[PDB]
């Protein structure tokens, strides 16, 4: 399963 | 007994034949089992294994989660096109995340990214810190440890969720990840300008750990042994080459060497 | 700058060949960036039936890897070659099957 948090730079 | 879950994130402003918008592929100890693209927008298996997952929910959320992935990484896209002063154009957005499970029962854990083919910002995990490349990376590494929050987060999916699903995939993939196929090797020749050329070469063995050498009397030829990297093969075995160079006359002193869990002993191999 | 990396391709079939003998030729393509790229599995320089293609992935130094794979039968005379063209190559490149 991938991770819920989303990676925003 | 040790195992792995990935993740390999890739989108690109330029589509191109084979390479879509946005592309995720999870692989469990080196093989594919889930797939995410911007074409067919849906999670499918790339694993017969995969049918037990019993979560129901599980392939729509996490085609939820690919779904906004995608549409972040549009956003991440724009955001270091401009940061960076870039024109718009090719451009690449990369990023493999996951856990480990060692030997002793350890944990590891990463999240690297990567823009335009070379290291951005990665996570520290330990620290609760990340490791910025550029001036570029560093304003995203400034914003991120300031609000606090999303290195805690990524850092609890990767020691918890993460490892808890690991578990979970290698109990269901068992019959896969514990069987063993032996190679079919075979070594071939040919005399060049007075130099024989011995080519041996293991076809098929799983799992991917192997060695592979030249034995001349059954000494170890290190030095003069040419070896070529494990390479794939379409149904999840591997295959692996090794050369060496003799003179005709000293042909029967040269064996070949392959070592390989799924065979008792070393198999020896002539021309 | 951006990466320009070019790639280095073997090609191997997943048995030992037998002239005769039904099998499946394999390019393996790796160590480049950006992704796009074209890969062309070649028997005598037409184009083979029925390619197939592996879930592209890349390494720790973000450069990408693929294989591509098409049953075959080998013979004595036939050649069989693996065409890639790649914008860190100046032209496409041949690579040839050693049976």
């Amino acid at each position: 399963a991938e991770a819920i948090i989303v990676a925003m730079v | 007994e040790p195992h792995s879950v990935r993740y390999f994130h890739t989108a690109v402003s330029e589509p191109s034949p084979g390479v879509p918008q946005f592309v995720s592929v999870g692989y469990l100890d080196g093989e594919a089992f889930v797939y995410y693209d911007s074409e067919t927008r849906r999670k499918e298996p790339r694993a017969d294994w995969t049918s037990a997952i019993d979560d129901q929910q599980y392939w729509e959320r996490n085609t939820r989660i690919s779904q906004n992935n995608e549409q972040i990484y549009r956003v991440n896209l724009e955001t270091l096109r401009e940061r960076y002063n870039q024109s718009r154009g090719s451009h690449t957005w990369q990023r493999m995340y996951g856990c480990d499970l060692l030997e002793d029962g350890s944990v590891r854990g990463f999240d690297q990214y990567g823009y335009e083919g070379r290291d951005f910002i990665a996570l520290d995990k330990d620290t609760r810190t990340f490791t910025a490349a550029d001036a570029g990376a560093q304003i995203t590494k400034g914003k991120w440890e300031e609000e606090g929050t999303f290195a805690e987060t990524m850092k609890y999916y990767l020691e918890n969720t993460c490892i808890e699903w690991l578990r979970k995939y290698v109990s269901y993939g068992k019959d896969v990840l514990e069987r063993r196929e032996r190679p079919e090797v075979r070594v071939s020749g040919m005399e060049a300008d007075k130099t024989l050329t011995l080519s041996c070469r293991a076809h098929g063995f799983y799992p991917r750990p192997i060695s592979i050498g030249w034995l001349k009397d059954g000494v170890v030829q290190e030095q003069e042994t040419q070896r070529g990297s494990t390479v794939p093969n379409s149904d999840g075995t591997y295959h692996i080459w090794a050369t060496i160079d003799v003179l005709p006359g000293d042909r029967g002193k040269y064996q070949c060497r392959v070592e390989h869990a799924s065979l008792p002993q070393p198999g020896l191999f002539s021309w | 700058g951006q990466a320009k990396a070019a790639p280095k391709v073997q090609v191997y079939s997943r048995h030992p060949a037998t002239a005769g003998t039904e099998n499946i030729l394999n390019c393996y393509v790796e160590g480049f960036h950006p992704p796009k790229i074209d890969i062309a599995l070649l028997k005598n320089g037409e184009p083979m039936k029925d390619v197939k293609y592996n879930d592209m992935s890349f390494g720790d130094d973000w450069t990408f890897q693929r294989l591509v794979y098409a049953p075959f039968t080998p013979t004595k005379s036939d050649v069989y070659t693996c065409r890639v063209d790649h914008e860190a190559f100046t032209e496409p490149q041949s690579f040839r099957w050693e049976p």
